[PDB]
């Protein structure tokens, strides 16, 4: 029964990380739009984008770490 | 669609109150194609190329320095340009020369205001060399 | 300088800046560019503006027409521009500035 | 507030710069009109 | 079966973090374009983004806390 | 096994909270662009954004109530 | 098992509110940016916002009713 | 056990309605921003918005019908 | 027990359609903001929008078809 | 129980395959917005739009391939 | 129970793919609107879009690999 505990639960947890892929893609797309509007703030635009992407992927990786915990 | 278009400069007058399909304009905050019934949008121009898609089918192309895209609620767009120049009279060799020279001046422009002036130069030259 | 001199002895205080070398050379936009730019360089808050000129009527007749300059951003952003889409306050102030320069050009001619 | 702004340059000064650049790119045969522009004819005398 | 149930329930529960990640990606991407349109003003442009990040993240992190409750 | 399926239902219930967080991210993100466009419009703009957050969070709160019913 | 199935089914039927929450957040953010674009039009703008928010909450309530049906 | 599976399957099928719940908020949200952009387009703007809301609800209801189908 | 599997699998597969129902909303919502900027050229714009609905609904319908295949 | 697992796993994996519907609607929706702003340059605009739709659909159809693999 | 857990867990972990697909759609749609707004700088804009696609695709691909890992 532990096989289910380590597989079905962990798989359901794995959805969380890739769910935030939409968020990081949103960050990058908004970076595209911002660069289009003002192609001079890229040094700060990119920095803000990196910050946001880092936070979103960190959320995803948090869910993924919980998934790993369920597996082990 | 029966959209009166007035493209005029202080020196010469181009299409004036003429029905045109589309007028692609090098406007700031991005380029937006003037339509038959585009939303009234008072936006300032940037160095670039204007393409007027005359209803007959031919599309004349001119180069614009700066100005105001005064498209009214009705089908009347007033494209005032400080320097409205056709593409032929522009010299491509000196265009490239000026672009590279301004790019060199960028480093020497110590003052941020002066660097901004050279930035305007290089932006205009970039659009210029794209035109040529 | 004629306008200046006529009002130099009554309204000299109201004069902020007076531009010379007018009429000797046929005016152009760049001249109006200089006038408008220095007008902005003054920094005076010209919320309301008014330009006065003798508009050409005929070879023998001229009309001293006056065109208002609603330079102020607040007045430029009224109910009339509720239906206008892309216009932002910053570029509206820029548009009013360019309008000032070009209306100066038109008035001179 | 692009590069021309935040430096102090107004849209009119930006227009002057791009206009000069455009007239520079004109061919020498067509540079006669660039000279015709001659926007420095007027002068300014500050009142005080 | 109870422990396997805790595992699978927690794995299904922690997926809520994805929503949080997408939300914070959205807000920070919005910051990108907002700053692009009107540079500086980070006294509110950055502040509001941090606020939205806080709310969005709290939404998911609270969700993962429920997964912790399921586990224990 | 009854409580087990309860907990699985709870894990399903927590997922409802996430979409609330995604909405909260979106409304706050719009506040960014909104302030970027009109700085003078702050009181009304911010208030409306808070209202939107209120509704979005209420959705997840109700789903949390459903999870509560599962627990009890 | 049928009662446990009712519990898990209600839990599965209540997550169908997350989409409603995300939609409501989208509505209110759109209201923000619209009010920025065209102030003093709040009457029609807020009319549209109320309409959309009502629809989204109705959808969430419908999912809740289905959850009620499953549980009882 | 087949009758038991009906409950959980119905809840899962009911999840599908949340997608439409978000979509209607999105399209109603656009109505708002478009009307802010151009108030004169109200007639066709509202017509297209009703079209989109109706279509999204069509897809959502199509999914939701499966829940009643499987339950009964 | 195979029939119960068909029930649960079909219920899960039906969840998919939600993504497309959200999608059909976005394409029509974009039509609103598009038609807003340039009310003319409806024929082209509407052609694109109709194709977009066909596309998203095709994806969701294929998901529901997979649900039916699970039923059989 | 193996066939039951085949069905339930295939149904669960099918959820992701139609989540791409929202993505492709967003891609197609952006083409509507792009055409509105620039009625010209459609060739590159539409080409990029296809490059994005095929991109989004490929991952969804890849998830569908995974779902089918689970069944077989 | 091993094969059953493998199948259902692999199906569950595959769900995450949808979020990455949504982000994949978002980035390319933003590329569409950016190229529409600014025809120049498209090459760098396209490179940015490619990077964003790669990032969100990786976020999804890890969960796809996790699904494969659970299955094998």
């Amino acid at each position: 029964i532990d096989t289910a505990a380590k597989f079905i639960g962990a798989g359901a947890a794995t959805v969380g990380v890739a769910g935030s892929g939409a968020g990081i893609g949103t960050v990058f797309g908004s970076l595209i739009i911002g660069y289009a509007r003002n192609p001079s703030l890229k040094q700060q635009l990119f920095s803000y984008a990196i910050l946001g992407f880092a936070l979103s992927e960190a959320m995803g990786l948090f869910c993924l770490m919980v998934a790993f915990l369920i597996l082990f | 669609g029966q959209m009166s278009f007035t493209f005029a400069s202080p020196t010469q007058v181009f299409f004036n109150g003429a029905n045109v399909r589309q007028v692609d304009v090098p406007t700031q905050t991005g380029a937006f194609g003037i339509l038959a019934s585009h939303v009234p949008t008072l936006q300032v121009l940037r160095p670039g190329l204007v393409v007027v898609h005359a209803e007959d089918g031919t599309t004349s192309k001119y180069f614009v320095s700066s100005g105001s895209v005064t498209v009214n609620a009705d089908s009347s767009v007033q494209l005032l340009a400080e320097e409205a120049v056709t593409l032929d009279m522009l010299d491509p060799g000196v265009a490239k020369a000026n672009l590279e020279k301004a790019q060199s001046e960028l480093l020497g422009a110590a003052d941020e205001a002066s660097r901004a002036e050279i930035q305007i130069r290089i932006e205009a030259n970039e659009a210029l060399v794209k035109a040529l | 300088d004629k306008i200046r001199g006529i009002l130099h002895r009554t309204h000299s205080d109201q004069f902020l800046v007076t531009f010379k070398e007018v009429g000797r050379k046929p005016p152009t936009f760049g001249d109006a560019s200089v006038i408008a730019l220095e007008l902005l360089n003054s920094g005076y808050e010209f919320d309301e503006g008014s330009i006065i000129f003798n508009r050409f009527r005929s070879v023998i007749s001229y009309k001293t027409e006056e065109k208002p300059i609603f330079s102020l951003d607040t007045v430029a952003s009224a109910e009339s521009m509720s239906i206008y889409d892309d216009i932002d306050a910053d570029v509206l102030r820029n548009y009013q500035e360019y309008s000032l320069a070009n209306i100066i050009y038109y008035s001179l001619k | 507030v692009a590069y021309w702004r935040q430096a102090g340059l107004s849209y009119i000064r930006y227009s002057q710069i791009c206009a000069k650049a455009v007239r520079d790119a004109l061919k020498a045969e067509f540079k006669a009109n660039a000279e015709k522009t001659s926007g420095s004819n007027v002068k300014i005398v500050k009142v005080k």
